[PDB]
């Protein structure tokens, strides 16, 4: 089973499932320790932002990969903003300065 | 032991158990309560000397800490692995062994606050910064005195200083809210932290990626 | 709006950095809800909206 | 005089202090390198598939940590005879030595430890005895 | 009256504290109770009490359990959080995006 | 739980955008475009005129 632009969710923007509506995998925690070890950060960079939920990210990855412009865009993780709403959903104002 | 080192007897009936005190004279002599429970050591004469010996039972970690020390301490710690390690038939590089324990043995105790913290339970590396800082710049009198405590796993994990980190790891709703109580700022130093917040981790070459990051922010 | 920095608006992120955590009082609890709840009724089935 | 103070061991060495019979090492590591974050690389070393020292910002750590962890093949729920393997000598290292019955000497320090030299400082055991020990030889 | 501030007052003892000392001793069973109880509890003369019985009193339980208050005040004190905010007045409704069906 | 499936869809109209993305477009032209794209019916017909 393979793709390539698979279902980030509406919950997380997250992946669809495995193969469930040509869904995927799901990375291993040792591995991604071991991928510390490789201190492969580009890696690791593209994992998380290339390779997150990113409808923003996502988008302008595909309209480089296209564009042959080989960049990233980071930006900053939603998942963050899930939890820190959860922060802000317990008894936590939760905010990040500058 | 170590105060006051020749074989003594008595209080076999006291708040204690039998033969709770057999300590000497010595230099500053201290009270140690025995309680003789299964056998005892006790030698004639020059029965010890400075230092202390085992006298009955298996050793303690603690024990080997607080008055053996740490090299040593560190040796034994070694020892006992290994060995299991040759038992097994593996082929395990030591340099881990001394990683291990760099990491297991901090948070130094304190009797002397020394002009820094009249308190216990410091980063021994903190209580190091601190004391070149001041002993060799101002005030060389200002004398912490510090006892390097070894600390074991299942707690020192909590010994953390990113509050993003440590926050699952086993669980944290107490830490949450320690955390806030705390008013406790994860401050994004770490490796793991960097993860969650996917940032520059300061790994790999990321290393220098928050190497010139950090350049900038001393600056700002 | 022009339509080209509002659509532009949408997408920055900051430095963030030094995440701290600390405790909270309810006057920010006003502050940081665009509101403050009332009825426990969710949606309808009659219309299904909010 | 055997070797400089900075100096790594990178192969040769290896020969020519086995000849010196030079059994300790003296070397400075793990915290031992005074580095006020992590560790002096002078006292961290190469040990892998570079045999050149690990670089800089090395997660050493990560190169352990699972070190151990790999280790999953583990097992788990669990006086009078003295014997010498080759040629050597007593080496009670500061037994204390007291007046015998016998045509020996007693010991009185709970510290005897002995060890075997036979024809450098390379020993083969120690065979440490108690305070009823007594010097057959 | 001669009731601890902090004194328990059963609803019967309270019953009949109400009816002897009158309308002078103070009884609640409410949460707002501790409200104001911590919205009473000053730290600078707390610490320097704490701070003086540790100075003074010591033992091996007097010396520990006080300087524990002590810098749980220290660190409620260096924080400058509202304390009373542990004690949360406004409950925010679920972001429904979040909270959903 | 909060989420279950959680699962986003195009809806059209953003599929229309999908592709509007990858199409060149300027600054005033994404602005029409998107204009024209919030008027739109479910027939798929113009909702509002081009006035």
């Amino acid at each position: 089973h393979a793709r390539s632009t698979g279902s980030y969710s509406l919950v997380t923007q997250q992946p669809l499932g495995g193969k469930a509506q040509f869904g995927g995998q799901r990375f291993g925690e040792m591995e991604v320790w071991a991928l510390e070890a490789y201190g492969a950060a580009y890696t690791l960079q593209e994992m998380l932002t290339v390779k997150s939920d990113d409808v923003n990210g996502r988008t302008k990855m595909y309209k480089n990969i296209v564009d042959g412009n080989h960049q990233m865009e980071p930006g900053m993780p939603e998942s963050f903003n899930v939890l820190l709403k959860e922060i802000r959903s317990l008894g936590i104002n939760i905010e990040l300065e500058d | 032991a170590e105060i006051s080192g020749i074989v003594s007897f008595g209080k076999e009936t006291k708040g204690k158990r039998r033969l709770v005190i057999t300590p000497v004279d010595g230099s500053d002599p201290y009270e140690e309560m025995i309680p003789k429970w299964r056998q005892l050591n006790v030698f004639e004469g020059e029965r010890v000397e400075r230092g202390d010996v085992i006298s009955d039972g298996p050793e303690a970690p603690h024990d080997i800490l607080r008055l053996r020390g740490v090299h040593a301490v560190t040796r034994y710690i070694v020892n006992e692995v290994q060995d299991v390690y040759r038992l097994q038939g593996v082929k395990i590089n030591d340099k881990h062994i001394e990683v291990i324990v760099r990491q297991m043995l901090r948070k130094a105790t304190i009797v002397n606050a020394g002009s820094s913290d009249f308190l216990e339970g410091e980063q021994v590396e903190y209580s190091r910064v601190k004391i070149a800082n001041r002993e060799l710049e101002a005030n060389g009198k200002v004398g912490a005195t510090y006892s390097r405590d070894l600390l074991g796993i299942t707690k020192a994990s909590l010994a953390t200083e990113s509050f993003i980190s440590a926050a699952s790891f086993q669980e944290t709703t107490r830490v949450l809210t320690e955390a806030a109580v705390a008013g406790k700022r994860d401050e994004l130093r770490g490796l793991k932290e960097n993860v969650i917040v996917g940032r520059l981790i300061p790994a790999g070459t990321g290393y220098a990626y928050h190497q010139d990051r950090m350049r900038r922010r001393a600056a700002g | 709006k022009d339509l080209l920095k509002f659509l532009k608006a949408q997408t920055k992120t900051e430095e963030f950095d030094a995440i701290k955590i600390a405790l909270a009082s309810p006057d920010m609890i006003r502050s940081w809800s665009f509101g403050e709840v009332k009825k426990p009724e969710t949606i309808n089935y009659r219309t299904f909206k909010p | 005089i055997l070797v400089p103070r900075n100096t790594l061991l990178h192969e040769q060495w290896c020969d020519l202090l086995e000849e010196n019979s030079v059994d300790a090492v003296k070397v400075r590591s793990v915290v031992s390198c005074d580095t006020d974050f992590g560790v002096c690389a002078h006292c961290y070393g190469r040990d892998l598939a570079r045999g050149h020292i690990i670089n800089k910002g090395e997660a050493i750590g990560v190169i352990a940590a699972q070190s151990i962890g790999e280790p999953g093949t583990q097992l788990t729920m669990r006086e009078s005879s003295i014997q010498v393997k080759n040629k050597g000598s007593i080496k009670l290292s500061n037994v204390k030595s007291v007046v015998n019955s016998s045509g020996k000497l007693v010991i009185t320090s709970r510290n005897t430890e002995l060890k075997l030299i036979d024809e450098f400082g390379r020993t083969k055991e120690s065979y440490k005895v108690p305070y009823g020990a007594v010097l057959a030889k | 009256t001669n009731l601890e501030r902090q004194q328990i007052l059963t609803e019967e003892q309270y019953l009949d504290a109400l009816e002897e000392f009158g309308d002078e001793f103070d009884a609640k069973m409410g949460a707002e109770a501790i409200q104001a109880l911590l919205k009473s509890m000053d730290l600078e003369q707390e610490c320097e009490q704490l701070r003086e019985e540790l100075n003074e009193t010591n033992s091996e339980t007097k010396r520990k359990k006080l300087t524990k208050r002590i810098k749980l005040l220290e660190a409620f004190v260096q924080s400058g959080n509202k304390p009373e905010w542990m004690i949360l007045t406004v409950l925010p409704v679920l972001p429904p995006d979040l909270r959903p069906l | 739980l909060p989420v279950y499936q959680g699962e986003t869809t195009q809806t059209l109209q953003d599929y229309l955008m999908w592709q509007v993305e990858l199409t060149p477009f300027t600054d005033t032209d994404r602005a029409i475009a998107t204009s024209i794209v919030d008027a739109v019916d479910d027939t798929g017909y113009l909702t509002i005129q081009i006035e």
